């Protein structure tokens, strides 16, 4: 029944009747079915595939209500810039500054220490996996 | 017009003031939307 | 909008008026501004990185608010009854309605907020019949906010065409029932019906909804047109205009 509603929305947003839409309205389509994406979500989705027709539209929906372990590993690798598997407060600070969003050192230390179960003041892959579940 | 007591800004401070006005406007928009959230 | 130094989050509201009105130091203006990223003055890998870091940093903060001491932001999902409906249709003074219209128009700049603003205004549609001329402002706001095509298509995808059709038929039935019984004169008769039919015509004028939504709307248009034509005494100019518009829609949708 969900394929039917997805086809309903895609056809309703089909402008010229050819079964293909533009990517500037790409956000509004799943933005109308009830899910709320962000701008980075939109840019990642358009970059992954791309003018979109129904098949890859279904592929996009196929990976939204699902988190996959590959995604957690990819995030862990992106955070671990030096690739040693330990997320330091300096690397966290770098990623948050690249986001443009700002904190004090005390707050970063606090969120680091409340994310540790082994008490060593250092998060690892197993802690990340137990955290994101 | 002869009364003395009747006769009682740069560009950098003007840009600063305009940015502050925009920031206050955004804060007031958020505050007003916060009272329309469903309880 | 291009002058602010911070970018509000898409799906959250960080300002909390309930605590702010109680002089809570954590809900002050500086504390609010400290929670927002500064406005910043690219390959697939970089955008992927931005996506993952943003998502999982948000999850980390959600943890820290769930278990620690940092406050939780409110979710952007607006209630369907507030003071806004009361103010927008007040018959006491027109300037209050106009000022509220300007405020809510300014409240809808980033599309995430425009979602809730449009949804709430659409929910307010059934108030047209009760407060006929007093809604003149609200209509002008609503028709202003959907002047672009994709917003009309989004509203159609949420099922506003059956809503407007039901409202039109119900108030036409009310007109017939009133005409059958009494003989009073009302100088605002047919205002709500005229406005609703104009709204439906605007929704249908775009090609995609016209092609898609013709099979479920011919019955409503036909029945409304016949019931309007049956009127013989409680007829005003607005009712003639509504009949003309309804006939035009009937002719247009019956081709192909």
């Amino acid at each position: 029944e969900q394929i039917a509603e997805f086809k309903e929305a895609f056809s309703l947003f089909d402008k010229d009747g050819d079964g293909t839409i533009t990517t500037k309205e790409l956000g509004t389509v799943m933005r109308s079915l009830g899910q709320n994406p962000t701008e980075a979500e939109l840019q990642d989705m358009i970059n992954e595939v791309d003018t979109i027709d129904f098949p890859e539209f279904l592929t996009m929906m196929a990976r939204k209500m699902k988190d996959s372990e590959e995604e957690i590993r990819e995030a862990f690798r992106v955070f671990d810039k030096d690739g040693n598997g330990y997320i330091s407060a300096a690397e966290l600070r770098h990623v948050m500054t690249n986001l443009g969003e700002k904190l004090t050192d005390e707050e970063v230390d606090e969120m680091i220490r409340e994310a540790d179960i082994d008490g060593d003041g250092q998060v690892n892959y197993e802690e990340f996996v137990q955290m994101m579940t | 017009s002869q009364f003395l007591l009747t006769r009682l800004m740069s560009e950098t401070e003007r840009q600063s003031m305009e940015s502050e006005r925009a920031d206050r406007s955004l804060f007031v928009q958020e505050l007003l939307l916060s009272t329309l959230v469903r309880e | 909008e291009a002058l602010t130094t911070v970018k509000p989050y898409c799906n959250e509201i960080h300002a909390q008026a309930q605590l702010w009105l109680k002089r809570d130091p954590k809900a002050s203006y500086d504390a609010w501004k400290k929670c927002l990223p500064i406005r910043g003055i690219p390959s697939k890998s970089e955008l992927r990185h931005l996506y993952l870091t943003e998502k999982y940093v948000w999850r980390w903060k959600q943890f820290l608010s769930r278990r620690g001491k940092r406050t939780s932001p409110l979710d952007l999902k607006l209630g369907h009854n507030n003071w806004l409906r009361q103010v927008l249709f007040t018959p006491a003074t027109q300037a209050a309605r106009q000022a509220a219209c300007t405020i809510v128009e300014a409240l809808a700049t980033i599309p995430s907020r425009k979602q809730q603003v449009l949804d709430l205004l659409t929910s307010y549609l059934d108030e047209l019949s009760i407060a006929g001329e007093c809604a003149a402002e609200y209509l002008a706001l609503y028709q202003k906010l959907i002047t672009s095509a994709h917003w009309k298509v989004y509203l159609a995808a949420r099922g506003v065409l059956p809503y407007v059709g039901n409202l039109i038929t119900k108030e036409i039935a009310r007109l017939l029932a009133l005409e059958e019984a009494t003989l009073s004169t009302d100088l605002q008769q047919g205002y709500a019906l005229k406005s609703l039919t104009g709204l439906l015509s605007s929704f249908v004028e775009v090609e995609s909804i016209k092609r898609h939504f013709k099979s479920r709307l011919v019955g409503t248009v036909l029945n409304g047109y016949l019931c309007l034509r049956k009127l013989v005494v409680q007829r005003t100019k607005l009712i003639d205009e509504t009949q003309d518009m309804l006939l035009e829609m009937l002719e247009d949708m019956t081709t192909g």
